[PDB]
């Protein structure tokens, strides 16, 4: 159960959560609520695990693809926003929290990778990522280094897999089509490969991740880094003189960024719904609200139009709807958890030379395209056993259940996930039907 | 996520 009368905001670590809970704490001096913002690691795991046993936080950020799995959950009460404030907020805005036809969460701010270059060392950055090899060359000789980027997470290694024809799945006729993913296709083994390559000619180590290419960048070591909105204000504090430019291009074709809507989603498991409403649509959405978070760290685009009309004067933000008019919206289905799980491990094991390119993604592509079915599988059998009341197959379906031992009993309910079971047990519930 | 009364 979630305290009443206090509200608790979730949000990642690379995200302004100081200058959140500065939002917070107006909110508390007008209203009296307290609100408590936090930072978990690994939140967008944590909060299905939480939330489903009642607990986790009254309101939940993260990038609108994981917010499709929450809404098919059952995780996320449905916001009404009256047709006045829906007018404040772009209209593509509204489409990235929508699924079902209805609104699952507020958009707050578009996000799209960039490339950040530092003027001092590279006055002139590339175009393109098939000159980056010379270039580091030629910088690895002035003691310096060309591009560090975050190589463990899917999410930065994706402009270059997407530029040459890879896409996570097929928009086909305003659908996904969890069949037709573009994972294994020659324009992914064609940017995996160029990304391989540069890491078996030491133009760049497997092992970077976050951290060690923030630093090397704000230290003044690498001449470029990849990276979004969140990151410029410690390259500000760093007093390295930066610029945020183009994506680089790949075989012609521009790098393809994915697309993210920073969101905020109240818990159905909340019983500050109304407290969450007031303080998302009245304190947050506002330019005073979004100027707190954008102070502590950029949000890049935001969705309010007042604000945005006074970010749309900083170059900065121009290059970050420059690469996401060139990319992907990221697709808000509920398997994206498996895609991304997916990818991670091919790109990694072919960055590290584990797996050769086109074996690391024709696992990929096998993987996401089977947990995709399977999950859907699971929806048909979900709508079907809501449908049955007949008490008789009720409880045969409660007892097979009980020799699992995957059950949980609450006060008014007998609680049980269809993922949690194994694909053996799921097949059992088919012959109830 | 099921839930039975
Ligand atoms: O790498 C997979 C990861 O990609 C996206 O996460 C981004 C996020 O959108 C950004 O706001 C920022 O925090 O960087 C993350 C990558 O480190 C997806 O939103 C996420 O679901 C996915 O796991
Ligand atoms: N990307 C949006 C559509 C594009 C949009 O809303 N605005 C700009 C993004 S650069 C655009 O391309 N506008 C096309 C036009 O004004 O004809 C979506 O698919 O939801």
């Amino acid at each position: 159960k979630i305290e009443e009368g206090k509200l608790v905001i979730w949000i990642n670590g690379d995200k302004g959560y100081n200058g959140l809970a500065e939002v917070g704490k107006k909110f508390e001096k007008d209203t009296g609520i307290k609100v408590t913002v936090e930072h978990p690691d690994k939140l967008e795991e944590k909060f299905p695990q939480v939330a489903a046993t009642g607990d986790g936080p009254d309101i939940i950020f993260w990038a609108h693809d994981r917010f499709g799995g929450y809404a098919q959950s059952g995780l996320l009460a449905e916001i009404t926003p009256d047709k006045a404030f829906q007018d404040k907020l772009y209209p593509f805005t509204w489409d990235a929290v929508r699924y079902n036809g209805k609104l699952i969460a507020y958009p707050i701010a578009v996000e799209a990778l960039s490339l950040i270059y530092n003027k001092d060392l590279l006055p002139n950055p590339p175009k393109t990522w098939e000159e980056i090899p010379a270039l580091d060359k030629e910088l690895k000789a002035k003691g310096k280094s060309a591009l560090m980027f975050n190589l463990q997470e899917p999410y930065f290694t994706w402009p270059l897999i997407a530029a040459d024809g890879g896409y996570a799945f097929k928009y086909e006729n305003g659908k996904y089509d969890i069949k037709d993913v573009g994972v294994d296709n020659a324009g992914a083994k064609a940017g995996l490969t160029f990304l391989v390559d540069l890491i078996k000619n030491k133009h760049m180590n497997a092992d970077t991740d976050y951290s060690i290419a923030e630093a090397a960048f704000n230290k003044g070591e690498t001449a470029m880094t990849i990276n979004g909105p969140w990151a410029w204000s410690n390259i500000d504090t760093s007093k390295v003189n930066y610029g945020v430019t183009v994506l680089p291009t790949f075989k012609g074709q521009p790098s393809k960024p994915f697309v993210g809507v920073l969101s905020a989603g109240i818990n159905a498991a909340s019983p500050n719904k109304e407290l969450a409403k007031e303080f998302l649509e009245n304190y947050l959405l506002t330019d005073e609200g979004l100027e707190a978070v954008n102070k502590d760290k950029p949000l890049g685009a935001v969705a309010l139009k007042s604000y945005e009309e006074e970010l749309a004067k900083d170059p900065r933000i121009a290059a970050t709807m420059e690469n996401a008019q060139k990319g992907e919206i990221m697709p808000n289905i509920p398997c994206m958890s498996a895609f991304w799980y997916a990818v991670r491990t091919a790109v990694i094991n072919a960055a590290s030379g584990r797996q050769t390119v086109d074996e690391a993604l024709k696992d990929a592509q096998t993987a996401a395209a089977a947990d995709c079915a399977y999950l859907d599988e699971l929806v048909e059998l979900h709508r079907r056993l809501m449908t049955l009341r007949e008490r008789h197959i009720l409880q045969q379906i409660v007892n097979l259940i009980e020799e699992t031992g995957h059950f949980h009993i609450t006060n008014t309910t007998f609680d049980f996930d269809l993922c949690s079971l194994d694909k053996t047990t799921v097949r059992k519930l088919q012959s109830y039907l | 996520p099921v839930a039975a009364p």
